[PDB]
């Protein structure tokens, strides 16, 4: 996997792509 | 939080796993 700062709309992405099924949560103000 | 971890700084593929449901 790339090892690079991942944002944005980019890190939305990766999340897509890594948890499939399962789907994710992004809480930005976390 | 995930910014924090992955865009501030880096994070691996387990990191980036962790905000999965
Ligand atoms: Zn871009």
């Amino acid at each position: 996997f790339v090892n690079q700062h991942l944002c944005g709309s980019h890190l939305v992405e990766a999340l897509y792509l890594v948890c499939g099924e399962r789907g994710f949560f992004y809480t930005p103000k976390t | 939080g995930i910014v924090e971890q992955c865009c501030t700084s880096i994070c691996s593929l387990y990191q980036l796993e962790n905000y999965c449901n």
